[PDB]
């Protein structure tokens, strides 16, 4: 195993950790419709297929 | 009935459509001249005045 040979892999590691704790704060205080999705309009709503959907994004991106 | 897109989807701004009808039944009244006449009874009847004035509570 080779992931956490280098230093520089664990200070990435933890620098990688900070900015996806910054990033998952936007999802503090809303609601998570998880039985009936159908998020109402004008509600500040999500449910976890669009949770997961906007994770892989921020993933994808900061590849 | 509708007046275009009517799916139900919990967000697809269902629109609908009613079709009522306002009936007045009113009196006709023949007028009399004292000479011996009369109007018959299939003579004009005004309705402007009726539509005018429900137009007009409407509006």
């Amino acid at each position: 195993n080779a992931t956490f040979r280098d230093a520089s892999s664990r200070r990435l590691a933890a620098a990688t950790g900070v900015a996806l704790a910054e990033f998952l704060q936007q999802f503090n205080g809303l609601a998570v419709f998880t039985k009936n999705t159908n998020i109402r309009t004008g509600i500040i709503g999500t449910n976890p297929r669009l949770m997961l959907g906007k994770i892989r994004k921020w993933a994808q991106d900061n590849v | 009935d509708t007046s275009g897109p009517a799916t139900i989807a919990g967000n697809s701004t269902i629109n609908l459509r009613d079709d009522f009808i306002v009936e007045f039944n009113m009196k006709k009244e023949r007028y009399r001249d004292r000479k011996g006449g009369e109007t018959p009874f299939f003579s004009y009847y005004d309705y402007e005045s009726i539509r005018d004035r429900l137009f007009n509570s409407m509006i």
